[PDB]
């Protein structure tokens, strides 16, 4: 790695920084608050009796989450189709309005409940928009909505002046004028009543048996977003930098125990350098400090490929109690060298007064010596007078000019 | 860290960063040169002596008092009361920005300062030009007085007065340094500038630099990678332009610090390790001697100055 | 009347925590040492109070003489008007499509004739008895700050804690106070029902977009704020 | 200019020009910093050449460590090498020293050097080379009594 | 002026400039340090007496 970072093959004697030591996260938690005011979908899927088609009901559930677990309502669905959205990705998307419409129709009439359909129901009773974004759930209800004598409580429109608009509701029971005269509002020849009955019986065929249908219309408009919360996750893992996703605040680090008392309505926390150092757990009210995941710099202290190849590995600015003689210094910690207790001359500096060299054998580590020791005898009646002279030479090299370049 | 500062824990950002060029191996090559240069400025002024000298046990130099400049054996950290007062006035791993500690700690610099003090007190100026020669301190003061033109008799006769004046000056220098809290302004300004330059880089990371957000985990989760490449490119450009100017300012400040350290080493060599004939290079007035004192990020020179006073009118021919 | 709000009208700008630091933010705050309207002698007219940038509602009401507040567009027919009515042990927050009278009083239960409400939002009941409130409308969220502090406005410092948020977006330009007394007057037109009760004063002060520098202590409570366009030292 | 058409390849050329200009600006800045450093070093070297080669200086470690005598310059492809000749004392010896000498009730102080003593004897010598000389009036001066 | 040199009399440009970071308060902090330094060089040579 030293030869790679230096782009050479014969590295000299000294210390060289090559890479950086970074601990990778092991797991990854989400923690977002408890799942609370659940919507009531069973109130429309598990209703004692559904409404007619000409008077189909429309329920708006609001600020009520959106847990799409419709499977438990008679899982063997006869028709579970989705328009504009896929089946399961539905459960993890937000929307403004979650309008839910319900009504009862025949088994062979369920095909009319879909975008771009023609017939009696689709045109005169219930019309869906062309670009409808939602789901259509239909299930058999023979046992519930059928009697041996015929259930004539469900009515449907058979005649109308024009086709209904998307999501249009018409309760009008006026006599449909099929002839030329208005009939003065009386049922007779060429003047038929618009609504007709069903008369579901248990002996009817699958095509004529009653089918309870419900539509999930999803609107997303300029307003807030208060539904879609089936969000849930793992337990707190303390003392081990993981990936946390606390209530949208995402990061990587260690969540340690705190002693700073926050405000009751306060959840997040930042330092002076705009760094998240504390977050409140949504499940249980408790503050956890985000400490940065252990990091520093790895450096090779090589004596040079000329002598040998035994090198030492120094992690700077990190205590190596976590992830070859281990020794902790004040500038880091080095592995591969032995702490020798006799001070010699510094050759390869490390930091905080520690130097390394080759004893000749293995890399050593010692406190650098500032020089020799000499204590002169200071007396008020003694002096040191020189006798001989020495003519020495001192070499001082100094640069003057540079290389004149142009671009 | 060129990789972590620009690209937070993102492998695609790391793959995109290598296409910009060799800036990642140059911005870290210049900063390590700055560090190795800073590890040399603290050796041209404090490590001028070869052998460490020590103070004799008898604390009688001839009448003078050097207790405030000599190390105190009571305090575990071997320093002087002046150095202890100076150390208690300089007010000093978050993201890919680390602070490397210096090689020579505050204990070895103190030992070098004590050795220089012992050499300039017991030996005089010979400890900086060859073998150390023992000489009484009053005779060294007579030497330094004759070097500027004043005869040695005024010192050999009025020795008690000079000693009392020097002791009073040494005692009053502590109150003078403690009176003005902005006396160590040159040592706090550099620390404040370094802290500001180190804290302004994290404050600019929150800026979107043109993108929709500032964190990579949001851009890599709201938009698809095939259409989110220009946002990461703009973010990398903005985070590299903020680091290039930081490295440039660091180089300018390192050159300034190197010039200041060269000047300080010249002053230490020409004022502490001997007497100079310059006017205001070793203090305002007639320079006699200089005592060094260490400080967490600098050196304080105490220059002893002989000033004439109580002049009188006379006739000259 | 007209008085000065020296060092009051501050709140928490965002749901973030800090520890003994300084945070400068350009928000919608009440300017310090401003000219607020002290309506203490108006014992039921002039309900024309705008809601351009919000309202700073300060009061020293003795005990339960206030019944709630109303924030509407124009108080006409088929106009979204939110009514926050505070009962003894519960508050009701419904928005109605109804034409409100001059001073709808509560002692009564039905304010107008043709009321038509459509929202559902129930919360904890809200109502030296200073009751500080700050109302605003941003990002489709009718945002309120409430504080109950003991003692007029003193020279102390007390932040306004965000209590309840509710999503609605409308052209809120209405504000009026609902009092409570003994003499029952069902007549909506007659705006004269003065009864011998405690001191009643509804403070009105409009907010302004300003840059505020707040100091967060070790516990995360705003204890100081210096403004930025009122004094050169600030 | 060959894979994509000119009218829509303008942003790529713009980004390339920006990247190639930002890489040259920092190079020019580093060159300016290095040129300032080289200018400071050359000013220091010229001062040393003028104060050490073209004469003798009384500075301690400006013309070499020790006592500077002379300096010889030598050229180099990108610099100058100064060879400083230094006189260093050695083979020192212990002696007895005294400030002055009281004789005839007068305190006599040495003119140059210090009063050296090696046992029941006293001589006058300089402060850089041991040269024992008898205490005469030529190398000594009176400055009052020995009180 | 970091605001006027980059953005000429435009409030939207001023709102967009604050998103770049704290360069506006650093480029003016360095230039005023240059000025205070220049106000000191003329006092170490001429104001020695
Ligand atoms: C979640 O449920 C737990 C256990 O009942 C309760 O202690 C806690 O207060 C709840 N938290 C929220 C946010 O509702
Ligand atoms: C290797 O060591 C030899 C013997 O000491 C020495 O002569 C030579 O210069 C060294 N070479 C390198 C590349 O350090
Ligand atoms: C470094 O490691 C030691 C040994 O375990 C331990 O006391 C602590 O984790 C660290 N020491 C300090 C004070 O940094
Ligand atoms: C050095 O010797 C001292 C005194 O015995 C001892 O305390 C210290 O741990 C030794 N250091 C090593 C392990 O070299
Ligand atoms: C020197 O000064 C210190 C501080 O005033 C004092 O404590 C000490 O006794 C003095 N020593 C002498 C030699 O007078
Ligand atoms: C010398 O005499 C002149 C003229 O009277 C006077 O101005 C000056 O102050 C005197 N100086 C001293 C030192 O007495
Ligand atoms: C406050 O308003 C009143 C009435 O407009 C006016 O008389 C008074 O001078 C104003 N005071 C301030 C603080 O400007
Ligand atoms: C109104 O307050 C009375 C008295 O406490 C209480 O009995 C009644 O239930 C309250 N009505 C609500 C729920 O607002
Ligand atoms: C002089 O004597 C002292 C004390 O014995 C001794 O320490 C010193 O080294 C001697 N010096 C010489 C030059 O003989
Ligand atoms: C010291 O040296 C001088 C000159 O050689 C000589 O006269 C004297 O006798 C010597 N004294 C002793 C006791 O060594």
């Amino acid at each position: 790695e030293t030869k790679c970072t230096l782009k050479s093959f014969t590295v000299e004697k000294g210390i060289y920084q090559t890479s950086n030591f970074r601990v990778q996260p092991t797991e990854s938690i989400v923690r977002f608050p408890n799942i609370t005011n659940l919507c009531p979908f069973d109130e429309v899927f598990n209703a004692t009796r559904f409404a007619s088609v000409y008077a189909w009901n429309r329920k708006r559930i609001s600020n009520c989450v959106a847990d799409y677990s419709v499977l438990y309502n008679f899982a063997p669905f006869f028709a579970f189709k989705c328009y504009g959205v896929s089946p399961t990705k539905l459960n993890d998307l937000c929307f403004t309005n979650v309008y839910a419409d319900s009504f009862v129709i025949r088994g062979n009439e369920v095909s009319q409940i879909a975008p771009g359909q023609t017939g009696n129901i689709a045109d005169y009773n219930y019309k869906l928009p062309d670009d409808f974004t939602g789901c259509v759930i239909a299930w058999n209800s023979n046992k519930l909505d059928s009697k041996v004598g015929g259930n004539y409580n469900y009515l449907y429109r058979l005649f109308r002046k024009s086709n209904l608009k998307p999501f249009e509701r018409d309760i009008s029971t006026e006599i449909y004028q099929a002839g030329n005269k208005p009939c003065n509002g009386v049922a007779g020849f060429n003047c038929y009543f618009p609504l007709r009955s069903y008369g579901f019986r248990p002996t009817y065929g699958v095509g004529h048996q009653p089918y309870r249908v419900v539509v999930l219309s999803f609107e997303l408009l300029h307003a807030p977003a208060t539904v879609c919360g089936p969000k849930k996750s793992t337990n707190l893992v303390k003392n081990k930098c993981v990936n946390f996703n606390f209530n949208g605040l995402t990061g990587t680090g260690v969540l340690t125990e705190s002693n700073k008392k926050f405000l009751p309505f306060q959840q997040f926390g930042r330092d002076i350098a705009d760094t998240t150092d504390a977050v409140r757990d949504p499940q249980t009210l408790e503050i956890l400090d985000i400490t940065p995941c252990s990091f520093g710099g790895v450096s090779v202290i090589t004596p040079g490929t000329n002598t040998s190849n035994q090198v030492a590995v120094l992690y700077q600015g990190v205590n190596c109690t976590e992830v070859s003689n281990v020794f902790q210094t004040r500038a880091g910690c080095l592995i591969g060298a032995e702490y020798v207790n006799n001070s010699y001359e510094c050759d390869i500096p490390i930091g905080a007064g520690i130097c390394a060299s080759y004893q000749t054998q293995s890399i050593i580590a010692y406190t650098m010596s500032l020089g020799a020791e000499n204590s002169v005898a200071y007396s008020n009646n003694s002096i040191a007078i020189p006798t001989n002279f020495t003519i020495s030479v001192t070499t001082e090299i100094l640069p003057v000019s540079m290389t004149k370049t142009s671009v | 860290d060129c990789t972590m500062y620009i690209c937070g824990d993102s492998t695609e950002c790391s793959n995109l960063l290598l296409q910009y060029g060799s800036f990642c191996t140059q911005l870290k090559r210049a900063l390590t040169g700055i560090a190795v240069e800073q590890d040399k400025n603290t050796q041209e002024v404090f490590a001028q002596v070869k052998q460490i000298y020590k103070t004799p046990p008898i604390k009688y130099f001839g009448g003078f008092n050097f207790s405030q400049i000599l190390p105190d054996p009571s305090k575990p950290s071997k320093r002087s009361p002046i150095e202890d007062l100076l150390f208690n006035k300089v007010t000093l791993k978050f993201n890919g920005l680390t602070v490397l500690p210096p090689l020579l700690t505050d204990e070895m610099i103190a030992q070098y300062t004590s050795a220089l003090l012992a050499g300039t007190i017991t030996s005089g100026w010979t400890f900086g030009a060859g073998p150390a020669l023992q000489i009484p301190f009053p005779m060294q003061m007579a030497y330094r007085f004759n070097g500027i033109g004043v005869t040695q008799n005024v010192l050999y006769e009025n020795q008690k007065l000079i000693a009392n004046q020097f002791n009073s000056a040494i005692g009053k220098i502590q109150d003078s340094l403690s009176s003005t809290p902005s006396a160590l302004g040159k040592l706090q300004d550099v620390v404040n500038h370094n802290a500001q330059a180190l804290n302004t880089l994290v404050k600019q990371l929150s800026s979107k630099f043109g993108a929709i957000s500032s964190v990579l985990n949001d851009i890599l989760s709201r938009l698809d990678p095939p259409e989110a490449e220009v946002q990461i490119d703009r973010l990398i450009t903005g985070r590299l332009q903020s680091l290039q100017t930081y490295v440039t300012q660091q180089l300018i400040r390192a050159a300034e610090i190197r010039a200041s350290a060269n000047l300080a080493a010249t002053k230490m060599s020409e004022c502490v390790l001997g007497q100079s004939k310059r006017v205001d290079f070793c203090g305002k007035g007639y320079h006699l001697m200089s005592f060094p004192q260490s400080a967490p990020h600098g050196v304080v020179f105490l220059h002893v100055t002989y000033v004439p006073a109580q002049e009188k009118n006379f006739t000259t021919a | 009347s007209y008085t000065n709000s020296f060092t009051r009208g501050v709140y928490y700008p965002d749901k973030v925590f800090r520890s003994s630091v300084l945070h400068s933010t350009q928000d919608l705050f009440l300017p310090f040492f401003s000219n607020v309207t002290w309506f203490h002698a108006i014992h039921v007219d002039n309900p024309v109070l705008p809601f351009n940038d919000g309202v700073y509602f300060a009061s020293t009401e003795k005990s339960n003489i206030i019944r709630g507040w109303i924030f509407g567009t124009t108080l006409d027919s088929k106009t979204q008007s939110l009514l926050i009515v505070n009962n003894a042990t519960n508050v009701v927050i419904k928005v109605c499509e109804f034409q409100f009278c001059n001073d709808p009083f509560l002692d009564f239960r039905v304010y107008s004739s043709a009321n038509n409400c459509t929202f559902e939002y129930v919360s904890q009941p809200f109502l030296k008895n200073l009751r500080e409130f700050v109302f605003k409308n941003i990002d489709g969220y009718f945002k309120i700050y409430s504080k109950h502090t003991p003692i007029d406005l003193p020279q102390g410092f007390s932040a306004l804690e965000p209590l309840v948020d509710l999503p609605i977006g409308i052209n809120i330009t209405r504000f009026q106070t609902l009092l409570a007394l003994h003499r029952s007057y069902l007549t909506p037109g007659d705006s004269s029902s003065g009864w011998t009760a405690g001191a009643a004063a509804y403070y009105v002060g409009y907010l302004q977009p300003r840059t505020f520098l707040l100091k967060y202590n070790e516990n995360g409570t705003i204890t100081d704020a210096v403004d930025c366009a009122l004094d050169p030292l600030s | 200019l060959s894979r994509l058409d000119p009218p829509e390849a303008e942003v790529q050329i713009d980004r390339l020009i920006t990247g190639r200009l930002q890489s040259l600006q920092t190079y020019v800045t580093q060159q300016l910093i290095r040129a300032a450093e080289i200018r400071a070093s050359a000013n220091l070297a010229a001062t040393k050449m003028s104060e050490c080669v073209l004469g003798q200086s009384k500075r301690v470690d400006f013309c070499g460590k020790g006592y500077h005598l002379m300096s010889f310059p030598q050229s180099a492809p990108h610099g100058v090498v100064f060879l400083h000749v230094t006189y260093v004392p050695a083979q020192e010896k212990n002696f007895t020293t005294a400030p002055a000498i009281c004789h005839d009730g007068k305190a006599h102080f040495p003119r140059e050097g210090v009063f050296v003593s090696n046992g029941t004897h006293w001589f006058v010598t300089q402060r850089n080379f041991y040269e024992p000389q008898i205490i005469t009036t030529d190398n000594t001066f009176v400055s009052g009594n020995c009180d």
